[PDB]
């Protein structure tokens, strides 16, 4: 039962780090692709 | 086998040119849009 028990404590202990994780490489990944968007522009505006 | 047999023994004369196929549709490919940053908006699953 006490087995049970701690692999369910573990594995919500993972899926509750695990949606932080996701929300920075998130934000960060908006933060890179900020700067992608824009690059592209000037790269198209080398096309015209 | 045959006796119709079209006898003629000499160089024929060019008759009608060979031009470029005068077809409006498929020489060309087929259109295709495709970008990974559409993949770009994600959700924030947040009530759990």
């Amino acid at each position: 039962n006490a087995t049970l028990f701690n692999k369910l404590k573990e594995l919500q202990q993972a899926n509750a780090e695990k949606s932080k994780l996701n929300d920075e490489l998130r934000s960060k990944y908006q933060i890179e692709s900020s700067k992608a968007a824009e690059s592209a522009q000037t790269l198209k505006i080398l096309q015209e | 086998e045959n006796s119709l047999s079209t006898t003629s023994k000499s160089k024929r004369q060019v008759i009608v040119p060979v031009c470029m196929p005068k077809i409006h549709y498929s020489p060309l490919k087929t259109g295709l849009c495709y970008d990974v940053r559409m993949r770009y908006h994600a959700k924030i699953f947040t009530s759990y």
